[PDB]
């Protein structure tokens, strides 16, 4: 089980190429699109490269509520313990 | 991108092979003359020989011994009063003038001068008469073209008297002044083109160097395709057509801007992401070096299938138009890949001068991806809704309509149609060939029997024999009347100099130039056989030719022309994506995204040229449309399919998000001026010509707009796995473990 700071970092570095914020931008007490200005489709675009280059599943419906990256990283942890 | 290959002798030959390119440009341009000139000198014929309708005309010249050649001109005398004894003088005066001529003038049928026939001739009103000059020269043919400008100003030489002007029409006429309408807006085309190409460029770029430089590149490939055309037309090695002239240099021109705005797009790309000149050049040239030659191929081919075609009007665009083609792809991929070369050693030229849009086009793709089913069946439907234009769509034949109305041959049909019926001016030659002296009264009871027969087929309005020398006079010839003056006159009119076939002028009662008239043509003929059936000279052939048979032969020629052109060239760019992308279902999603494409754009082209303009579409636009339309938007889909299978490394949906980005600049920068450069096309006095290439802008603007941006990308999505068979590619690759905080 990949601790927050992993997760974190790989968060980061999908969001660098999704925007180009730097990674040491995102942290988990800061949150999305109304404070980093992160479109929801931009947030779809970050579940599709999750998807894709890490392997966790995200799900429209619970995309929605996903309003800040410690949310997401919170998300992946429930997903990721349970094997 | 290993640096090597055919990439490294392009760059490091780069110098000696712009120099050589220009010195090829040099010579094609000055041992042969322009493209415009061998065009109007090396012009194709209109119909094919092998026709029904041209085959009989050249049997009813040879038999009457009058002409050898399938062309006539109407000449069409108009008076503000009735033609009387100083109209009959400069008609004669006309007449002799062209019988002094017989480079360009076979035959006169001097019906008017003939007082047994002159009402024939003359109008119901008696204010204008209208006269038949058989030229020499196949019709649309550069020898027919030259004896229609030397009847014209052979007419023109006669001063005409008080009033009643002279003018020249015709089919043959027709296609000279198509000739010279396309000479006179060949030059407003193509600085129309040039413009919409510097002024789009200018807003994708924004740089002045690099637009310099890519119309350098543009212009020099035009002008090697021109001058490659040129040469092999002005050595006969190849046939030549105007809409082949016009055609290919809009093509060409904005083919040979496609692949420079593909070649500086990726370069540009590559340096933004980081890499070197060299390295960026090097990784422009292996990610796009291969779609450029692929797309090349693709139109090159898909033009090349009209060579297999019979019509003369598309064996013209089969050659030619591959050939144009694949010396601008070469002409691209050589040269424009040697000046992206020595620009990049010089200064910044072609460094990007902003930031690549890629935030929107990655976000539209991230769309696409996760949901690719909403989105495909929302273009699918907004692409098949053209389709609705079906019940109605329409394909005039008439090039009167695709003619500007100030053009001799136009003037000349206006005026008929002041004084005469429409179907008056072209008028049909219809024939038996008996074995026997057909000088008998018996025979000519069965000729006067026949007239009736086709008189009385509906829409025909006039037949003109021997038994009526006008429109409408137990009929019997006392053998007296074999010896009248005026009645061997008409004889020889009429009839075979040897006495063994007649002649039947018809003139239509609707449209000849109409399927209206392509079914009169069939009924004609089954009246004259069910006519001579219980005669004595039972047996005779019926070859007819005119207008409405040569266009029932290229009505029949061109919906099987356009069936098979279309499956020819869509199986063609189905093989050559196939040895691209080595995946045979991407290359069945790339037709079949092209195919819903061109019907959207056939829906959406009908739909203004018919409703809003109010001009029918043309026949030829459907086959030269659907041929562009197949090879561009392919090479479009193609473009971004490879970016996609090239992304695929780091994931199937994330790759094609990533394609998306990348690409989505550079092809919607291309497929804009590909679409405006052909909508560019409507500036053009040949209306077919503008008809073509609105079709074919339209169908662009639609295809960049949401065909390759939506339906490609969401089939793509969907199909997973499965978009690749059967090349083995995965889905998202192994999960990679989470990475160490930095």
């Amino acid at each position: 089980a990949a601790t927050q700071e992993e997760i974190i970092a790989g968060l980061a570095e999908i969001i660098e190429e999704v925007t180009g914020i730097e990674p040491s931008e995102v942290t988990p007490e800061k949150s999305f699109v109304d404070d980093l200005d992160i479109d929801s489709l931009s947030m779809v675009e970050i579940a599709v490269q999750t998807e894709d280059k890490y392997g966790v599943k995200i799900p429209d419906e619970d995309l929605a509520g996903l309003r800040t990256v410690g949310d997401v990283v919170a998300y992946i942890q429930k997903l990721e313990e349970e094997n | 991108a290993r640096p090597g290959g055919i990439a490294k002798w392009i760059r490091v030959l780069a110098v000696p092979i712009i120099l050589v390119w220009v010195a090829i440009i040099a010579v094609l341009n000055t041992v042969v003359p322009q493209l415009d000139v061998v065009g109007e000198m090396r012009s194709v014929s209109m119909s094919p020989d092998d026709a029904p309708s041209v085959i009989a005309m050249k049997r009813v010249g040879e038999v009457f011994e009058e002409f050898k050649s399938n062309s006539s001109v109407m000449i069409v005398l108009e008076g503000e009063q009735p033609l009387g004894d100083e109209a009959h003088k400069y008609y004669d005066e006309i007449v002799d003038k062209l019988e002094a001529d017989p480079a360009h003038v076979e035959h006169v049928q001097d019906f008017w001068g003939d007082p047994l026939t002159a009402s024939g001739a003359q109008s119901p009103d008696g204010l204008a008469s209208y006269v038949q000059v058989y030229t020499r020269g196949n019709q649309g043919e550069a020898l027919a073209n030259e004896s229609v400008e030397a009847v014209q100003d052979i007419v023109e030489s006669v001063p005409a008297p008080p009033g009643v002007k002279a003018y020249v029409t015709g089919p043959a006429a027709l296609s000279a002044d198509q000739h010279v309408a396309s000479d006179r807006s060949v030059r407003v085309i193509e600085a129309l083109t040039f413009a919409v190409i510097i002024t789009m460029l200018l807003l994708v770029y924004r740089s002045i160097v690099t637009v310099i430089l890519t119309l350098v590149m543009v212009v020099l490939s035009l002008s090697a395709a021109r001058g490659m055309i040129a040469f092999l037309g002005y050595h006969e090695i190849i046939g030549l057509s105007v809409f082949a002239t016009n055609l290919l240099t809009t093509l060409a021109i904005a083919a040979a801007t496609d692949y420079a705005i593909f070649l500086i797009g990726r370069y540009q790309e590559a340096r933004s992401v980081g890499e070197d000149r060299e390295q960026s050049y090097y990784t422009m040239f292996h990610s796009t070096a291969h779609v450029v030659l692929g797309s090349g191929m693709t139109i090159a081919g898909a033009t090349l299938c009209l060579h297999f075609t019979r019509m003369p009007y598309f064996q013209s665009l089969g050659i030619p138009l591959a050939i144009g083609m694949s010396v601008v792809v070469l002409a691209s991929l050589t040269m424009g890949a040697a000046i992206i070369s020595v620009a990049s050693r010089f200064g910044k030229t072609f460094e990007p001068k902003r930031a690549m849009r890629t935030r929107g086009w990655r976000k539209l793709g991230a769309a696409v991806v996760r949901w690719p089913a909403p989105i495909l069946v929302t273009t699918i439907a907004l692409s098949v809704v053209g389709l609705l234009a079906l019940p109605g769509y329409q394909t005039n034949y008439n090039d009167r309509r695709y003619l500007p109305q100030d053009l001799p041959a136009n003037t000349g049909y206006a005026a008929a149609d002041r004084h005469f019926s429409q179907a008056r001016m072209n008028p049909e030659l219809l024939m038996i060939e008996s074995d026997h002296d057909l000088r008998n009264s018996a025979d000519f009871l069965v000729v006067d029997r026949i007239a009736k027969r086709v008189f009385q087929v509906p829409g025909i309005s006039r037949v003109q024999a021997i038994t009526r020398p006008q429109g409408t006079p137990s009929f019997y010839l006392p053998p007296e009347t074999f010896e009248n003056p005026d009645f061997k006159r008409g004889m020889k009119m009429f009839l075979s100099p040897d006495g063994h076939a007649v002649r039947f002028i018809i003139s239509h009662e609707g449209d000849p130039m109409s399927p209206e008239g392509i079914k009169h043509i069939d009924a004609i003929k089954q009246a004259a056989k069910e006519a001579i059936k219980g005669t004595p000279l039972e047996g005779s052939k019926i070859y007819l030719g005119g207008t409405a048979a040569t266009f029932k032969d290229l009505q029949e020629g061109a919906n099987y022309d356009l069936i098979i052109a279309g499956i020819a060239a869509l199986c063609l760019i189905f093989i050559i994506m196939l040895i691209i992308t080595r995946a045979v279902v991407a290359s069945a999603v790339i037709v079949g995204t092209v195919v819903i494409s061109l019907g959207a754009s056939f829906g959406l082209s009908v739909l203004i040229w018919q409703h809003i303009i109010g001009l029918e579409l043309h026949w030829m636009v459907l086959a030269m449309a659907v041929i562009v339309l197949l090879a561009v938007g392919a090479d479009y889909n193609l473009l971004l399919v490879s970016r996609i299978k090239e992304e695929i490394h780091a994931g199937l949906n994330t790759g094609i998000i990533r394609s998306m980005g990348g690409t989505g600049s550079v092809v919607t920068s291309a497929g804009l001026v590909f679409a405006f450069t052909m909508m560019s096309m409507a500036v053009s006095e040949l209306a077919v010509i503008a008809q073509v290439g609105t079709t074919i802008g339209l169908g662009l603007l639609f295809d960049t707009l949401v065909i390759r941006s939506f339906m490609t990308p969401s089939i793509a999505a969907l199909m997973g796995k499965w978009f690749w068979w059967p090349q083995r590619v995965r889905q998202r690759p192994l999960p990679a473990p989470w990475p160490q905080p930095v």
